[PDB]
RNA sequence: AGUAAACUGAGAGUAGAGUGCUUAGUUGAACAGGGCCCUGAAGCGCGUACACACCGCCCGUCACCCUCCUCAAGUAUACUUCAAAGG
RNA sequence: AAUAGGUUUGGUCCUAGCCUUUCUAUUAGCUCUUAGUAAGAUUACACAUGCAAGCAUCCCCGUUCCAGUGAGUUCACCCUCUAAAUCACCACGAUCAAAAGGGACAAGCAUCAAGCACGCAGCAAUGCAGCUCAAAACGCUUAGCCUAGCCACACCCCCACGGGAAACAGCAGUGAUUAACCUUUAGCAAUAAACGAAAGUUUAACUAAGCUAUACUAACCCCAGGGUUGGUCAAUUUCGUGCCAGCCACCGCGGUCACACGAUUAACCCAAGUCAAUAGAAGCCGGCGUAAAGAGUGUUUUAGAUCACCCCCUCCCCAAUAAAGCUAAAACUCACCUGAGUUGUAAAAAACUCCAGUUGACACAAAAUAGACUACGAAAGUGGCUUUAACAUAUCUGAACACACAAUAGCUAAGACCCAAACUGGGAUUAGAUACCCCACUAUGCUUAGCCCUAAACCUCAACAGUUAAAUCAACAAAACUGCUCGCCAGAACACUACGAGCCACAGCUUAAAACUCAAAGGACCUGGCGGUGCUUCAUAUCCCUCUAGAGGAGCCUGUUCUGUAAUCGAUAAACCCCGAUCAACCUCACCACCUCUUGCUCAGCCUAUAUACCGCCAUCUUCAGCAAACCCUGAUGAAGGCUACAAAGUAAGCGCAAGUACCCACGUAAAGACGUUAGGUCAAGGUGUAGCCC
């Protein structure tokens, strides 16, 4: 662009960062609503443990249940925190082990 | 690279080497200037390079420039008590503009030095607060002074915790 | 170069146009909807100016024309 | 990269090829050594006497990095980084 | 081309066992020119979205699922504005 | 974004997004010794209790400050003028600083484009009709700010007469709420403020303490944790698991040797912390033939540019445009004569048969040859003839929207109609054929009058001015650049879409997003494969025809598949099928049933699994002639490529072919036949890796 261009627009603008799942937040209180496994994308197999949780912004969303074993119930409290779990479309959240109802993974 | 033909013209050193502060009486500078002809070459090379440099060390002087309404170029200056100031600039190089606008109006070296050394005044090197506007924020900054408790802890004789214990 | 770029744009226009065509009963109603409150807004702001400018009626011999209709 | 660099490298004109091609003495100025003018290069042929022209305003392209560096408005957290010996 | 065709013998392996296999010999032909749809090859080209390489890649309808968005009848709720005025 | 790095592909180059490495803050997990210092609700939600403003011979003065908060938000800055206040009292003054006047002053959205009285003159009466706005008015949304500090607010109704109602956004503290969590301490000794003439008095300001790894500094005989260890990126042993369980920021890992999962061992990094999540820091002088981008055409405005004076060489004519008139060839129709068929083609059917051929008369349709020309017009467009009118501008640039145009298709109305022809009907093809092929006919193509406003409207290359030298240049395409201006672009897809707005448009056009999603998409090349791919030349028992004897039909022999049986295995398109077998009544034998043995013919054994771990021996192209180390050169030193004999960058050991040898020759037949192809065949010739069985 020439200069007399350059002068009319101004200086670039960025586009308005987008807030993630967590709405820019570290971490969010959940219920849950329910557990259930999902099948990873090609070429990944598995049945990766997830539940569906009511968050403290009132949005429902589903998060992965991350280690080996979980208790998790419904009616249950959990903390989330942000990360996708990479093959699997459209979960955008993960349940903090060691949190609330949500305890350590138990060892071997 | 920067677009334009000698783009040296948008850089803060150049806008700054101009030598000429017009004294406080100068409020309109009107360049009366034609696109083509010999004669008038100073006058165009004058508009180019050194109007801005002008605008920067003048920036509440007004200029206005006007493009093939008269035979010849010149300048005219309109003072704050109404005087009106004619230069004509016709067969003149740039630089020659620049040295007779600078003598008949132009801030001497004198004049501009005592100003400069008036706002010296102003950043006292004892007085004591932020970088920003001191040299050192705190007297404990000197060498020989108590130094400041965050880096050297202070005697228990000068702290308060023990100083209300002992008499508690 | 190839035309995969148009083949795309092809595909989508070929099946808004049939989308179109498969609802254009329902469209058409909805497009009457929009019309009448798109001349029911235009009445509002010609009323909130004489309103606001102190009148209690539209300025005498004053009517609001139909100026979304097809005549 | 690699063969670019060679041929930059490959194609500069060295202070004595200057003094050559233009007749004059090339001299030295450093902000160490003060005022002191420090000749590094002189023409082995005959020395001109007409000084080179000194253009009011140098029209030489110049590059936005280093201009908008030279008037500190070049922000970068990794610029100027701590790293080790090269 | 001593080829095909026909005829005859021997051998390997078994205790014995093939209309199979290996091998020697006898009699002993016909046609051999033209062509490139098909199978395939060579040279020189062209195209290519295939590279797991055409048994490739690939487009849309419908069904089945989770995510987001839009339209939308009727109705309800909340919010905004008024005096920045007149007698 | 940097000194950069990882990731698009079979491969290369280019472009490009995403991510990595750095530095902070908050929160979470696990962990945590001391001292000093700094800092310290998520919430303008609701608040129990205590305290936070007095002073003083009464009047007054103060409680309008300080302290708090960030809801709202261009009242903060400069100038002019001028109050209150200080200088005991006047200060024609200074200082400080309101109100008023002038100027300046955040972000995003133009899909907020018009606002609707927003001006001026006059002493007044009243007159004029103006004022703001794409250089962004008006409007919506977001946000305390330009931090020695400033602004704003003080439960709400902008305000606070009044009303709702009964107030911690003062300190400490509590409830609710949030990922977010300090004591219901002391003292007016210092400083500051209020009051007093003053000694002084008061103060949750403040000062000195309490609590907390949030940070900084320092230290400690004993006392270290957290996270990582496939690559980016410093660092893994042994087991378990077996596309399961699980893992990653990106690319990816896991299907029986997992340095990527879990445990364990060791190592690496930082360290009283560690680093999971989140947020921030870090970004316009680059581009627009083919990657996103020159938006169909021209003109001008406000303006911008220096390409305007100087200083100059393509005026007129050829297929611009509008109007009116005209017609040569070919159709249609009609008429006479003649024929009995005409149409359709790879081949048919349907169709017509007032049909066909010759001859004559005969267009509101379309314009051979010229044109191997390259002209005209702004573009769209314009190539039969004649005439009239006629092709802007003595600087350039200048618009999705203003102004005027804009192929084809299409709409409205009235006409013309040879031919063509969506649709439709009939015929055929096909598994089907709503197509491709044949026939018929309509809208439509034409004229007139109005609309519609689109195109691969692309020569995908903006206008004007200039250059051919330098670095000529990623690739391809149509060589590379400079000055100047306008337009436009910023990962892919969503999307020529939704919504808004405008429009003679009502299934339309123009302008044109976002959410959810992915880590690529994309451009140009290289090699290979493939092509119902072109040309040229071929196959010599050979692809087709030609020659001879056969197979395919019958019976039998024999293999295989199926079926059957308690009852092997292997081969199994060419390249399996009288094949491993130059050979099964027992044996062979590896199978089935029953019975028996346990250091066993063997310093055991296994015809158990895996030929997709292999050696060994082979099939196959091969009824081939190629393979290739080591070099050299070309392509800007990219993937890659390397020949022309009147020769132009290739030289090549070795291997194969060849040559030799066997058989009756030098012929023929054998034998030979590389590198590679089919993870081709064989673990059941034998051997053997891995795994498995051992009364
Ligand atoms: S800064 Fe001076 S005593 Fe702390
Ligand atoms: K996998
Ligand atoms: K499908
Ligand atoms: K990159
Ligand atoms: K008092
Ligand atoms: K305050
Ligand atoms: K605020
Ligand atoms: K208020
Ligand atoms: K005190
Ligand atoms: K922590
Ligand atoms: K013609
Ligand atoms: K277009
Ligand atoms: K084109
Ligand atoms: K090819
Ligand atoms: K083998
Ligand atoms: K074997
Ligand atoms: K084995
Ligand atoms: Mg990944
Ligand atoms: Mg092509
Ligand atoms: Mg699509
Ligand atoms: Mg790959
Ligand atoms: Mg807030
Ligand atoms: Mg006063
Ligand atoms: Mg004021
Ligand atoms: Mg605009
Ligand atoms: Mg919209
Ligand atoms: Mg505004
Ligand atoms: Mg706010
Ligand atoms: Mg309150
Ligand atoms: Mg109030
Ligand atoms: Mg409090
Ligand atoms: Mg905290
Ligand atoms: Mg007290
Ligand atoms: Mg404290
Ligand atoms: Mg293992
Ligand atoms: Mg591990
Ligand atoms: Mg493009
Ligand atoms: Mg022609
Ligand atoms: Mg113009
Ligand atoms: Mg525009
Ligand atoms: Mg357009
Ligand atoms: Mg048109
Ligand atoms: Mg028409
Ligand atoms: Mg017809
Ligand atoms: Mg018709
Ligand atoms: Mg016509
Ligand atoms: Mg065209
Ligand atoms: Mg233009
Ligand atoms: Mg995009
Ligand atoms: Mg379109
Ligand atoms: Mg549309
Ligand atoms: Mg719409
Ligand atoms: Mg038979
Ligand atoms: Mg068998
Ligand atoms: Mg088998
Ligand atoms: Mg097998
Ligand atoms: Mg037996
Ligand atoms: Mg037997
Ligand atoms: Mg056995
Ligand atoms: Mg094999
Ligand atoms: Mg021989
Ligand atoms: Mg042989
Ligand atoms: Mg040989
Ligand atoms: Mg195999």
């Amino acid at each position: 662009a020439t200069l007399n261009q350059m002068h009319r627009l101004g200086p670039p603008k960025r586009p308005p960062r987008k807030l993630g799942p967590t709405e820019g937040r570290p971490q969010l209180k959940g219920v849950v609503l329910c557990t259930f496994t999902r099948k990873p994308k090609k070429p990944n197999s598995a049945n990766r443990k997830c539940c569906r949780v009511r968050l403290s912004t009132g949005r429902e969303a589903v998060c992965f249940i991350p280690g080996e074993g979980h208790t998790l119930q419904e009616h249950q409290i959990v903390l989330v925190e942000g990360g996708r779990t990479q093959d699997l479309p459209g979960v955008k959240l993960t349940v903090v082990r060691g949190k609330y109802d949500c305890g350590h993974v138990q060892k071997k | 690279p920067m677009k334009g033909r000698f783009p040296i013209r948008r850089t803060l050193q150049y806008l700054s080497q101009g030598n000429v502060v017009f004294k406080d009486s100068v409020k309109v500078m009107t360049v009366n200037y034609n696109t083509h002809g010999e004669l008038g070459e100073g006058a165009r090379k004058f508009v180019f390079f050194n109007i801005p440099q002008i605008q920067y060390k003048n920036p509440w002087v007004q200029i206005m420039m006007f493009k093939n309404m008269t035979p010849s170029p010149f300048l005219r200056f309109y003072l704050d008590s109404g005087e009106q100031v004619l230069v004509d600039v016709e067969t003149k190089s740039n630089k020659e503009i620049m040295e007779h606008i600078r003598k008949i109006l132009g801030k001497n070296e004198e004049t501009l030095r005592e100003e400069e050394e008036e706002k010296k005044q102003l950043s006292h090197p004892a007085n004591f607060g932020p970088r920003k506007y001191c040299l050192r924020e705190c007297i404990c900054e000197v060498e020989g002074q108590v130094p400041c408790p965050s880096l050297v802890p202070l005697p228990k004789e000068m702290r308060g915790k023990y100083k209300a214990a002992l008499k508690a | 170069k190839n035309v995969l770029k148009i083949r795309r744009r092809k595909m989508n226009h070929h099946k808004y146009r049939k989308l179109v065509k498969k609802t254009r009963f329902l469209r058409r109603k909805v497009q009457e909807g929009r019309l009448r409150r798109k001349q029911i807004k235009f009445e509002k702001d010609l009323r909130r100016i004489w309103l606001k400018a102190g009148l209690k009626e539209a300025p005498e011999g004053w009517q609001t024309p139909k100026i979304y209709l097809r005549g | 990269l690699t063969q670019g660099l060679f041929r930059g490298l490959s194609r500069q004109e060295t202070h004595q090829q200057l003094a050559d091609k233009k007749g004059l003495h090339v001299v030295e100025i450093r902000e160490e050594c003060g005022p002191l003018p420090i000749v590094v290069a002189s023409p082995r042929g005959p020395l001109r006497k007409d000084p080179e022209p000194e253009d009011e305003v140098p029209d030489v392209k110049l590059d936005w990095e280093d201009v908008k560096t030279a008037q500190g408005m070049k922000r970068s957290v990794w610029s100027n980084l701590k790293r080790a010996a090269t």
